[PDB]
């Protein structure tokens, strides 16, 4: 929001903007150190050691 | 006699007035730099600096 005086209000002081995660819900670690990963399932009728 | 609306102006150029904005948060902040945090105080050498159209 501005006015023609010159006085304005931006987005950094009314909100803070950071680079973060677009979901939270799910997260994971492996022998206690914080881990992610992708979980394959295999299509229908589809060979599994190939 | 004493109508609203003017029926011509006269001006001055010179000096010129310019009046600039500025936040209030950026005004504490300083404030609070200025005695308590990162020391510093220019003096009369920080009176002015130029500006840009």
């Amino acid at each position: 929001k501005v006015n023609p005086d010159g006085s304005q209000v931006r987005l950094k002081d009314v909100a803070d903007v950071g680079l973060g995660g677009q979901d939270y819900s799910i997260n994971a670690q492996f022998n206690g150190s914080p881990a992610s990963g992708i979980a394959i399932k295999l299509a229908t009728g589809a060979n599994a050691l190939d | 006699n004493g109508q609203a609306n003017a029926m011509a102006t006269v001006q001055q150029l010179d000096p010129i007035y310019v009046d600039v904005t500025q936040p209030s948060t950026a005004l504490l902040r300083l404030r609070r730099e200025l005695a308590s945090g990162q020391l510093e105080r220019a003096g009369d050498n920080a009176a002015k600096v130029s500006l840009k159209l």
